[PDB]
RNA sequence: CUUGAGUCUCGUAGAGGGGGGUAGAAUUCCAGGUGUAGCGGUGAAAUGCGUAGAGAUCUGGAGGAAUACCGGUGGCGAAGGCGGCCCCCUGGACGAAGACUGACGCUCAGGUGCGAAAGCGUGGGGAGCAAACAGGAUUAGAUACCCUGGUAGUCCACGCCGUAAACGAUGUCGACUUGGAGGUUGUGCCCUUGAGGCGUGGCUUCCGGAGCUAACGCGUUAAGUCGACCGCCUGGGGAGUACGGCCGCAAGGUUAAAACUCAAAUGAAUUGACGGGGGCCCGCACAAGCGGUGGAGCAUGUGGUUUAAUUCGAUGCAACGCGA
């Protein structure tokens, strides 16, 4: 859990969809913080990293299309 | 009276009404049923048992066609989601699997208003 | 092969994904105020519930 | 009985054949107390399918009983304010009880101008899973079929 | 003079605001690809679309509006309010360690600005939703709730309106007064550091002490202990109405009475009763069984009717083979 913060890693990157990953659904919707453990502070910085990801078709939003 | 030599089943579901589709995977309609149209009306119409009824209809319906191998993508959250399934599984139907296909707006249009009773 | 526990892989994705209950929930149109007091109800409880 | 489930009460074994089925068969067609009255055309309608209709009067009794005994029977119970036809499963002893209790019920129509005579006449054609009792059972099941989308 | 207030340097978090792009899901419409009789709707129905091909299904296009989850007990804003992503202009808050100005402060009648939604004017735009309205129902009625439709409106630009249970029903600023568990956000230190354990702040949620309160409750974010200033109250109806003034295109807003009328109106809490509020738990209450009553003939009681009289009483359970 937040594992944001053991590594210490300041800013998450949208290009890392192997780390993005960890935190989508197969149904390609984010997963909570009450559910993963991830920080506030990183929760908010991991969506809008999946959300610019899914902008450059580096993901899906729905799990269909 | 025609091959296509596979098929796709797509189980339309509402609260009032279960429809019942084969159609080949260029989406093109061999055959359909509808819980309605089998006999059942009204309260009748929407039940788990109507939307079986249907699904073996339409299975039959669309036999001629010798469909073995079909993907079964069901709609919307009334009863007999399952139901039919079970009931279209049935004369020897190999399905390769299930996918939920029902339709999740993104906040995008304004639903009716809620109803007083 | 079998197609009965084939099936319940079925109702574990389609209820853990949730639309059941967003087909509901986008049935009718639900007011902001009472989407807020929803909400507020809803935290009050599941807050002073893990208290007493 | 809401508090303490007490059962069925416990029952002597039938005096001529030790045997307590056939003592609940007696129970069971026993009118206004008659007791020997009931078992007097009880062993008659017996013997009578022992000497013609089988080899044995004893275990003719069960193949008639297992040719007659249903299996999920329809109990009426509205799970949530909606009147359901549940089907639920029989337990043994209550489907013996079920099944001589439809058994004797079927003698009844018979007529044939006797009571033993009716019994042996309906307890062979249930054995042979062709009586008038039998299509009472396989009715509990079409109404069980029927009414599955309840479960 | 530097402690109040403010400035500078370095960072941090944020749905703060204005503007411009943009993406995906969904709805609707259009054109068609296959295809056949229903679809849709409800307590149940019907109106309503459909054999000129509906709905269902696949492909391609048009368009408007809103941004699933992330999402919170979250954050930001003076308040109203603010939620996909990116850019552009932009306001505030906070922290660290210093330097600088030197009371430059607080509050504020009139004044000025902002101010949800509905509404108004002009010009657009219009997918969904939906006042009025149209039809279908329900009903004793049904100018309603229910259903199929559907117009202004909702959307955009520029003006106006200035009102809300605009609420924390709690004006602003400052000081002081036991604690506990949280969230969010910076930051000093120290572990060997990754984690981790100590210090100090900003905002915020929930308990609770003293005290306060009519009580409920509030409780270091006071409704406690105090100070500065402003707004407001003076029984209930009449009435936030009239008249006048100001303001508005208009709807109306704002300021704001009296005559008359009543002996109360009201706040909180208490004990019951009641709820088409809950939770529970028993009884041949139901379920599972067996046998009846209701039909027939008679016996018996009652009502009614009749009679000179048909003596009086008992009348839902709890009167009617009852007093007898
Ligand atoms: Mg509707
Ligand atoms: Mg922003
Ligand atoms: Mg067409
Ligand atoms: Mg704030
Ligand atoms: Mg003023
Ligand atoms: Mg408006
Ligand atoms: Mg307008
Ligand atoms: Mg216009
Ligand atoms: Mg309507
Ligand atoms: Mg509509
Ligand atoms: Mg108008
Ligand atoms: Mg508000
Ligand atoms: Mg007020
Ligand atoms: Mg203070
Ligand atoms: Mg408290
Ligand atoms: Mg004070
Ligand atoms: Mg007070
Ligand atoms: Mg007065
Ligand atoms: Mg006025
Ligand atoms: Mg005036
Ligand atoms: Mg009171
Ligand atoms: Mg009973
Ligand atoms: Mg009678
Ligand atoms: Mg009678
Ligand atoms: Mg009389
Ligand atoms: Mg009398």
């Amino acid at each position: 859990f937040c594992r944001f913060t053991a590594e210490g890693v300041q800013e998450i990157d949208y290009k890392d969809i192997a780390t993005l990953k960890n935190y989508i659904t197969e149904s390609g919707k984010i997963v909570p913080s009450r559910i993963t453990g991830t920080r506030a502070k990183y929760q908010r910085q991991l969506a809008r990293a999946i959300k610019r990801a899914r902008y450059l078709s580096l993901l899906p939003y729905t799990d269909r299309h | 009276r025609k091959q296509v030599s596979d098929g796709v089943a797509h189980i339309h579901a509402s609260f009032n009404n279960t429809i019942v589709t084969i159609t080949d995977r260029q989406g093109n309609a061999l055959g359909w049923a509808t819980a309605g149209g089998s006999g059942f009306r009204g309260s009748r119409k929407s039940t788990p048992f109507a939307a079986q009824v249907a699904a073996e209809r339409c299975a039959d319906a669309v036999k001629e066609y010798g469909i073995k191998n079909l993907e079964v993508m069901v709609k919307g959250p009334g009863p007999g989601r399952e139901s039919t399934i079970r009931a279209l599984n049935a004369a020897g139907f190999r399905i390769t699997n299930i996918t939920d296909v029902t339709p999740i707006p993104h906040n995008g249009c304004r639903p009716p208003k809620k109803r007083r009773v | 092969e079998p197609f009965d526990v084939a099936l319940r892989r079925f109702k574990r994705s389609c209820e853990k994904a949730g639309v059941l209950a967003e087909v509901r929930r986008r049935e009718f149109y639900e007011k902001p105020t009472t989407e807020r007091k929803r909400a507020k109800a809803s935290a009050v409880k599941r807050h002073a519930k893990k208290l007493a | 009985p809401r508090r303490r489930v007490i059962g069925q009460r416990k029952i002597l074994p039938d005096p001529k054949f030790g045997s307590e089925l056939l003592a609940k068969f007696v129970n069971i067609l026993m009118v206004d107390g008659k007791k020997s009255t009931a078992e007097s055309i009880v062993y008659s309608a017996l013997e009578t399918l022992a000497q013609r209709s089988g080899k044995s009067e004893l275990e003719a009794f069960e193949v008639a009983l297992e040719n007659v005994r249903p299996t999920v029977e329809v109990k009426s119970r509205r799970v949530g304010g909606s009147t359901y036809q549940v089907p639920v499963e029989v337990r043994p002893v209550r489907r013996n009880a079920l099944a001589m209790r439809w058994i004797v019920e079927a003698a009844r129509k018979r007529g044939d101008k006797s009571m033993a005579l009716r019994l042996a006449n309906e307890l062979s054609d249930a054995a042979e899973n062709k009586g008038t009792a039998v299509k009472k059972r396989e009715d509990v099941h079409r109404m069980a079929e029927a009414n599955k989308a309840f479960a």
